[PDB]
């Protein structure tokens, strides 16, 4: 019980939350 | 009160933010345990400030359904697949009675048709079996038969025997120390001395069982049967 | 005879892009001034042959058919008045038609998961989704042309632009298609929210998207006249940008 | 005689998910619409289908297994009911229990393959039979028992053990029905809110996995 | 790896924080909600020294409370409600009966009359929606009233049907091939040829009606994810795209009930 084991669900999860402060930093940089 | 209503909601909309926060959580982690299907049951079910009041020594089954405001006095078992619901009104149970199996008492749970009535239970009264008593007041020291229909308005009075399957009607009013049955319920005879001392015995024997079933019904839950049920193939 | 999604798509996705066709045909390819005539009696015909032949209808989407006939004839008043204020109510009615023939969709797809076929399986549809109801009559009378709502606004500048030009049958003659044309539409409401049929057929519920484009589309048609500058600026911008 | 019992050491005791109240049978998966309250304690099984603005309270034993089980809209059944349907009816007529619009059914009501029309209340401890048609706007008095095949005139309230006429209906007592079944909905929707989607629970059995082994 | 070790690490962050925002809500409303627990009900248990005598072959629904000294023959099953309130006296039933939903059979404390006998349940016999079984003696190949309210020394013999609704009185003892109705004993009519057959392919048919609800009730939760994802993936067909595609999407097998079952046999 410490790593998720799936590495597909994995990058989902990162590119999300890439996205989510992408769309942050485009809101406060711009 | 309204402002307690809104709290209620405001509570309401907090604790499903933090589960959802939680299954995000739990889901996103590789795990999928929230999808279970467990009965969401609860004996003692509550609607805003109407929770219910259960003494320390009564006895209610796990399969009962209380729901409602109801008081329970001590000493009196609440039994197996029992509906006691009150939501319009209180419900009144006294202490040392028996709600017996696969009953309920209504409180007329609608508006229409006149005001509803609060149920009263007496102390030492023996409820039958598939018993649908129907905001109706019964006071201490009575019997009620094994699957009687009271409905609304009916008034038995101390030491009132009601048939088995009786259809007792609308502001029906029984007096003391007599049975009333049938289809409509009709007058039978009269109650003798030692059905009375039956109607006496009776609640204490039956309330003696109760608390022999209780002792044991909080026991630990047998893990091993948890254990089991895991590891099914 | 088409599936619901592609009609859906039709009658407004080919329109704009046809109708903006013909407004670059009609602007610089005809200094004539021949396409008026043509323009003019098929709008009138187009008016009155939609008015005259949706109240006969008994299915919903042969009377969309024939409300976007009618509504195709109402944008084609703009060509026959050739002005910036005519190319302005034409370009503000297409978009306006095409809000309103969105929702009426959606409002159609919401339904096709139980089969909906006619007109008469919508009764009493104001008790088991009250609020649907709602928005499907306050689409309904958008459609009418009724004051409170969207698709008024398009009428009237269409019927400015026609007085503009001194077309006056043109105003009149839309002013009676569009008084009978709000009667099948109310004839349409009385069926969906006053006379209760002895069967009731229940619909399944929506998901989330058709609900959330629904929604905007109603907000949208409602508070309209609230605040229209910014379609009627953009439309005057699109209508000199033609030349200039 | 036999007198033999066989135990097994596979028995299930203490089921820890409790019932399961929703019970498919292959396809047969019950389909319950969004604003339909249902009790925890009811058991659904089979095909039975509830409606929206539907309301079942605990105690309903609903279960579809023969024939499929309909709830019309803004239909209450009411705590401890028993439906059931059977494969064939005494009537000829499909053997399937259908309960239209704006009907209140009552407390052990023990319904199996009838035909309930709209508006039509019924009383408590009503043990209607197989191909019993209760025809539209009546009403079915406290302890009523129907014989198979028999029908209940409109505007006919009918009472005692067996299906007995007992009088006309009025105008004013016909249109409280709808009322009451509006009610009813009003509470279940008032009793809906009180539990959320997705209870908590499972925390609780994962506390106690945590306590012994894993 | 290291990823998936940051990513279980923020979830459990977002965990704690999803529990710690519960806790919060739950005291702002004032502690005015009942928190569900996980399980107080078993389905059958003993009563004071002994527990029941189930058979392997019974189906006994998780709802129904089969408590204390209670005997199940075999195919013999429990449905969904039923209480089997055996405490003082054996309930012994029958083998391929069945005591359906909401059902009570229970046994008189041995003094309610002075000679009380213990609830005896006959084989091949079946009870019917929540009927009231109180000191009954049923035998072999009888039915039982929907709604039912058998009292103590109630002897109903073989082929001894009993109208629904009934309220047979203390110590009645019917004949064979009777329809005993009413509230009161109140004989109504004979137990005809086609009845009893009737009866007994009731009482035959639920039998092998109740193994689908064995083989459903005691389905595993890892089992269960699996039935819910094929039974939403196969709910509706398209002979168009398949055919295209040239493929057939038959039902699995898991999907399949047994032909005893259905509404006379449709195997196509
Ligand atoms: C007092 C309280 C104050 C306030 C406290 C503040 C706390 C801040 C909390 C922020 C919560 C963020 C919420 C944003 C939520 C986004 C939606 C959740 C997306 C999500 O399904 O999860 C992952 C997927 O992953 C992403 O698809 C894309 C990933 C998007 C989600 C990643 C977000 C990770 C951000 C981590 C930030 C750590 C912040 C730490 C906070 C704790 C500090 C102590 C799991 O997919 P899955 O295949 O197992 O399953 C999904 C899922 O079940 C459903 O979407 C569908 O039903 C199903 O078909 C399937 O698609
Ligand atoms: C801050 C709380 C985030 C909570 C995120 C979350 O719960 O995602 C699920 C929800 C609903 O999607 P499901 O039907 O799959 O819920 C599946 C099931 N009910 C479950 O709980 O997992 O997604 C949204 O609508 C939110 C879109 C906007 C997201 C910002
Ligand atoms: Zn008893």
């Amino acid at each position: 019980p410490k790593v998720s084991e799936d590495k597909n669900r994995n990058y989902a999860v990162v590119a999300g939350v890439v996205a989510i402060v992408g769309s942050i930093g485009w809101y406060l940089k711009a | 009160g309204t402002l307690g209503r809104a709290f209620y909601s405001v509570g309401f909309w907090i604790r499903e933010t933090g589960q959802a926060l939680d299954r995000l959580g739990c889901r996103l982690q590789g795990k999928n345990y929230f999808r279970e299907q467990l009965s969401r049951h609860r004996t003692l079910m509550n609607v805003f400030d109407k929770a219910p009041i259960v003494d320390k020594e009564a006895f209610v089954a796990p399969s009962a359904s209380v729901i409602g405001d109801v008081h329970i006095g001590r000493g009196s078992s609440i039994w197996y697949g029992c509906v006691l619901r009150g939501d319009v009104n209180t419900v009144s149970v006294g202490s040392g009675t028996n709600i017996q199996d696969n009953s309920l008492v209504h409180v007329a749970k609608s508006n229409l048709s006149g005001k509803v009535h609060p149920t009263i239970i007496g102390d030492n009264v023996t409820i039958g079996h598939s018993a649908v008593l129907h905001g109706c007041t019964v006071e201490d020291e009575t019997f009620i038969g094994m699957g009687a229909t009271l409905l609304d308005g009916v008034v038995v009075e101390k030491h009132g025997m009601v048939a088995a399957g009786a259809l007792v009607r609308q502001n029906t009013r029984i007096p003391s120390g007599e049975v009333w049955g049938g289809n409509p319920a009709r007058f039978l005879r009269k109650l003798t001395d030692e059905e009375i001392a039956f109607i006496s015995q009776s609640a204490t024997n039956y309330s003696n069982l109760a608390q022999a079933h209780a002792a044991e019904n909080a026991k630990p839950l047998n893990v091993i049967e948890f254990e089991k049920v895991l590891r099914k193939k | 005879g088409s599936p619901t999604p592609v009609t859906a798509f039709l009658s407004i996705a080919p329109k704009i892009s046809i109708f903006a066709n013909i407004l670059r045909v009609f602007i610089y390819g005809s200094y004539g001034a021949t396409l008026q005539q043509i323009f003019f009696f098929c709008s009138i015909a187009s008016m009155i042959l939609g008015a005259l032949a949706a109240m006969a209808q008994t299915k919903v989407k042969r009377l969309l058919a024939y409300s976007s006939i009618g509504h195709v004839g109402y944008i084609c008043i703009g060509f026959s008045c050739g002005t910036i204020e005519g190319i302005q109510s034409l370009l503000i009615g297409i978009f306006i038609y095409a809000l309103m023939t969105m929702d009426a969709f959606a409002i159609v797809l919401a339904l096709r998961q139980t089969r909906v076929k006619y007109i008469a399986d919508l009764g009493a549809l104001a008790k088991t989704n009250p609020i649907l109801a709602i928005t499907f009559s306050i689409t309904m009378f958008s459609y009418a042309g009724i004051p409170p709502l969207a698709g008024f606004c398009s009428k009237f500048y269409l019927f400015f632009a026609a007085l503009g030009c001194g077309a006056y049958f043109l105003a009149l003659v839309g002013v009676v298609t569009s008084v009978i044309g709000c009667f099948y539409y109310i004839r349409l409401v009385k069926r969906m929210f006053f006379d209760t049929p002895r069967t009731w057929i229940l619909y399944e519920p929506m998901d989330r998207n058709k609900s959330l484009l629904l929604a905007m589309t109603s907000f949208f048609i409602t508070l309209f006249l609230l605040y229209p500058s910014p379609l009627f600026s953009v439309t005057h911008q699109m209508a000199l940008s033609l030349y200039l | 005689p036999k007198s033999q019992v066989t135990p097994s050491p596979d028995r299930v005791k203490w089921d820890y998910r409790g019932q399961r109240q929703i019970i498919p049978l292959g396809q047969w998966l019950p389909k319950v619409a969004v604003d339909a309250y249902v009790a925890p304690n009811v058991v659904l099984a089979g095909q039975v289908t509830v409606w929206d603005g539907s309301s079942v309270w605990n105690g309903a034993v609903l279960r579809g297994d023969l024939n499929k089980i309909t709830v019309g809209f803004c239909s209450n059944v009411q705590e401890r009911c028993v439906v059931h349907a059977a494969w064939s009816s005494p009537t000829g007529l499909p053997a399937q229990t259908l309960i239209d619009r704006y009907v209140t059914v009552g407390a052990y009501s023990l319904l199996r393959s009838c035909t309930i029309e709209p508006e039509c209340i019924i009383g408590q401890h009503s043990i209607l039979m197989e191909g019993s048609l209760v025809e539209t706007r009546s009403i079915l008095e406290a302890g009523s028992v129907l014989p198979p095949g028999r029908r209940i005139p409109s505007g006919e309230l009918w009472g005692g053990n067996p299906a007995r006429f007992i009088r006309t209906l009025t105008n004013e007592e016909t249109l409280e029905i709808p009322k009451l079944a509006v009610a009813i909905n009003h509470l279940s929707g008032d009793y809906f809110s009180e539990f959320l989607p997705y209870s908590t629970i499972y925390l609780e059995v994962e506390k106690f996995k945590k306590s012994l082994g894993i | 790896g290291t990823l998936g070790r940051a990513i279980y690490t923020v979830g459990n962050w977002i965990r704690g924080t999803g529990q710690a925002l519960d806790r919060v809500g739950s005291l702002l409303q004032g502690s005015h909600r009942i928190e569900e627990h996980l399980s107080r009900h078993r389905t059958l248990m003993n009563v004071f020294d002994k527990s029941p005598l189930v058979d392997k072959d019974v189906f006994v629904a998780p709802s129904a409370s089969v408590i204390g000294d209670v005997q199940i023959g075999k195919g013999s099953s429990i449905w969904y409600g039923c209480v089997l309130r055996g405490d003082v006296n054996n309930i012994s039933v029958g083998s391929g009966t069945n005591i359906q939903d909401n059902t009570l059979v229970h046994v008189a404390k041995t003094n309610i009359s002075g000679k009380v006998l213990p609830t005896l349940i006959g084989d091949n016999v079946t009870v019917g929606h929540s009927a009231v079984i109180h000191g009954c003696t049923v035998e072999d190949d009888a039915f039982v009233g929907m709604g039912a309210t058998l009292l103590d020394g109630v002897v109903v013999e073989k082929h001894a049907m009993v109208a629904a609704g009934s309220l047979v009185k203390q110590n009645t003892r019917i004949p064979s091939g009777e329809v005993w109705g009413g509230n009161p004993a109140k004989f109504m009519r004979k137990l005809t040829d086609e009845e009893i057959v009737y009866i007994s392919q009731s009482a035959k048919n639920y039998i092998n009606l109740a193994q689908i609800h064995a083989s459903e009730n005691s389905k595993s939760f890892e089992q269960i994810e699996v039935e819910r994802a094929l039974r939403k993936k196969y709910a509706r067909k398209d002979e168009d795209y398949d055919s295209m595609l040239g493929i057939t999407r038959e039902t699995p097998p898991e999907l399949i009930l047994p032909d005893n079952v259905l509404p006379g046999g449709k195997p196509v």
